[PDB]
């Protein structure tokens, strides 16, 4: 009777946000060293190298 | 391949002389310990590369 209106939580959105984050922030962080994988040169005679 | 080694099949060994008339093929087969392989003997240069 006093009126309507839409609404967004926000505690459920804070903490799933939150959980966001810590995934986004995990799949990049969650990454080791890298290593400089240069394809290198080997002669015709000794391939079995490359 | 049958009985002669790869050694002994590039080299034409006179046991697989039979081996001459084919020219093209899709893959080697060897007998795990090949006798009649380098008839005169001595030691192939860079035997494994090629």
């Amino acid at each position: 009777e006093q009126g309507s209106g839409y609404a967004a939580d926000q505690k459920s959105t804070q903490n799933a946000i939150n959980g966001i984050t810590n995934k986004v922030n995990s799949v990049i962080e969650k990454m080791n060293t890298q290593f400089t994988a240069v394809g290198k040169e080997f002669n015709k005679l000794e391939r079995r190298m490359e | 391949l049958g009985n002669c080694s790869v050694a002994g099949w590039i080299l034409g060994n006179p046991e697989c002389e039979l081996l001459i008339s084919k020219e093209s093929w899709s893959y080697i087969v060897e007998t795990p310990n090949p006798e009649n392989g380098t008839c005169y003997p001595g030691y192939f240069a860079d035997y494994e590369e090629l």
